[PDB]
């Protein structure tokens, strides 16, 4: 992994930096890096799911799946959008639940 | 406090705690309990009867603390004063001789605290 | 009636009143939603009493005078009825508080709550004062799409309840006293068809009827949950799909348009 990195800054920091997949796996193994280093990052709990987050971009490359994964990232800021309408319309009826049934059945509404 | 913290299902202490004395919120309502010690022998245990429990003397602050007269605790203890000036008021059937005051127990829910307008304890704004 | 009216008027609408109601509004929101910890608001009570006091009556002199100003143009307004509803609830409860004994019995009362929920609702009026600042519009496609959407989502949503309606009736007329826990009233048996609506726990209650009572429930339910589950909600899925796809060609369209 490393020496791919290495090969992509090869090619021209800036271009290599003109990505996201790049920052994603320049990410991935430079948080792999420093647990040889440092000491309280070289832990299974950091270590191992990333090295599985670092098997997306490498799924990309089969298309039929590739579209989903575009369909997911493109789809995203209309989620956000509709994400914050649904928090924004819980959090007037938490307040309208907590002001009636606070002082009673305490174990949900505090 | 034990009980107060889990019928009221909160409890607050005063700002200024004092570990000699626990305050007790005016919203809550104020059961107390109280236990016989022997200090002959080691046994102590709770008070399982009845009794009568009376409001007879009150502070703004401490030491400033006044005993009432005896129409004074009957006007603020008793149900039966016509004048609003009953401090405190508990949901007990028993009650005293004339009906005077009510006689609580451990089974009994509690005092409400209630603060009418000729009580002391009425028109209190924070110093 | 003319110059004092229309006076009231040019300083009702004035770009300061505005601010000014706002500014009102958004400190009681700040209080509304500091209230809701129970480690501030039962220090900060008795500062809150006086600043509720304080907010109900500027409310009066906001209703008053625009009242006043603007005839009955007031009531036609939506945004100030809801004003006004909420200024409604606030006097009812001060004149209740008044014409009570404030104490633990009412603290624990349930109407002086119910009372007290409705002082929630003043929050909706931020919603007016993030209108101007700006919301961003951010959710006004979404809103606008859910706008178009809504006058078959009503239709749609009531002859599902009316279903459940029919089948709460027919399922008291039936099942009482064959576990009477769930449905011994035609509220709970209204209810319980409800929350099976949801499909949470949906199997309890048949075991539950099997176990004592006894099963024909089975194809009642099963029946209940095909009709609206399964052909209901869907609909409530497609025409919303459909909505956000005529939504999609009018922004191609328009796009292409330019
Ligand atoms: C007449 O024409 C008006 C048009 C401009 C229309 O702007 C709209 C923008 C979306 C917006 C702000 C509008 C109305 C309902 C608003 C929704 C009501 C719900 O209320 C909330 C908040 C309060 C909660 C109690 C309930 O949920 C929000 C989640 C929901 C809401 C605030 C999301 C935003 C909506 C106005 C210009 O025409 C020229
Ligand atoms: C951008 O400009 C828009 C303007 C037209 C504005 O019309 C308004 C009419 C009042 C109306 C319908 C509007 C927004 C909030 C609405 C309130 C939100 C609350 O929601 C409810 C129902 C849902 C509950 C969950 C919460 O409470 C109602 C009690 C409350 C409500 C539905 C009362 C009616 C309000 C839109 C035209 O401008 C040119
Ligand atoms: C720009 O001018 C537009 C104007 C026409 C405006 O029509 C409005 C009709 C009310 C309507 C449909 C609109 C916007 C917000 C909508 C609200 C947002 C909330 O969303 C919901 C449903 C989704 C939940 C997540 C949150 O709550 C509803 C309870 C609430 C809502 C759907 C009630 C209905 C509101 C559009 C014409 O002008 C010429
Ligand atoms: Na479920």
């Amino acid at each position: 992994l490393i020496c791919e990195v290495l090969l992509g800054w090869l090619n021209g920091f800036w271009i290599f930096w003109k990505d996201g997949w790049n920052i994603l796996n320049f990410a991935i193994v430079f948080i792999l890096f420093m647990g040889f280093f440092i000491k309280q990052l070289d832990m299974v709990a950091i270590t191992y799911p990333l090295r599985v987050l670092r098997l997306v971009h490498v799924c990309m490359a089969v298309e039929p799946l590739a579209r989903i994964i575009k369909v997911i990232l493109q789809s995203m800021p209309d989620l956000a959008n509709v994400m914050a309408l649904i928090l924004f319309f819980m959090l007037v009826f938490s307040v309208f639940g907590v002001t009636l049934f606070g002082a009673f059945v305490p174990k949900h509404f505090q | 406090i034990m009980h107060s913290e889990e019928i009221n299902k909160h409890y607050f202490d005063c700002v200024i705690k004092d570990a000699e004395m626990p305050c007790f919120l005016f919203r809550d309502l104020f059961q107390p309990f109280f236990l016989v010690q022997d200090l002959v022998t080691g046994d102590s245990g709770s008070f399982l009867g009845s009794y009568v429990l009376k409001v007879v003397g009150g502070g703004r602050t401490l030491n400033t603390i006044r005993d009432y007269t005896e129409e004074e605790i009957f006007r603020y203890n008793s149900p039966l004063d016509t004048t609003n000036s009953l401090i405190w008021k508990t949901k007990v059937e028993r009650t005293t001789e004339d009906k005077k005051f009510y006689i609580m127990s451990h089974e009994s829910p509690g005092v409400e605290w209630l603060c009418l307008e000729n009580s002391p304890c009425y028109d209190i704004i924070p110093q | 009636l003319l110059g004092l009216q229309q006076m009231i008027l040019s300083l009702t609408q004035s770009l300061g009143f505005e601010t000014f109601i706002f500014i009102v509004v958004c400190l009681n929101t700040v209080i509304l939603v500091a209230q809701t910890f129970t480690e501030l608001e039962i220090r900060g009570e008795w500062y809150f009493m006086v600043l509720d006091s304080i907010f109900l009556s500027i409310y009066v002199l906001e209703a008053v005078l625009k009242l006043i100003a603007l005839g009955l143009e007031y009531f036609y307004d939506p945004w100030n009825n809801l004003d006004f509803f909420i200024m409604v609830m606030a006097v009812l409860d001060f004149v209740l508080l008044q014409i009570n004994s404030l104490s633990y019995s009412f603290y624990n009362h349930s109407l002086f709550r119910i009372l007290k929920v409705f002082k929630s609702m003043r929050a909706l009026r931020a919603i007016r004062v993030l209108r101007r600042l700006s919301i961003l519009t951010s959710l006004h496609e979404v809103a606008g799409t859910l706008s178009g959407s809504l006058p078959s989502i009503t239709a749609i949503l009531t002859l599902m309840f009316t279903c459940l309606f029919l089948f709460s009736v027919v399922l008291r007329a039936l099942f009482q006293d064959s576990d009477p826990k769930r449905f011994q009233n035609i509220f709970t048996t209204l209810f319980t068809l409800f929350t099976m609506l949801t499909l949470d726990d949906w199997s309890l209650i048949y075991i539950d009827n099997r176990a004592q009572g006894a099963w024909y429930i089975i194809p009642i339910l099963m029946i209940y949950i095909v009709i609206q589950y399964f052909i209901f909600l869907n609909l409530v899925i497609a025409v919303l799909v459909d909505n956000f796809q005529m939504a999609l060609l009018k922004g191609l369209e328009k796009v292409k348009l330019e």
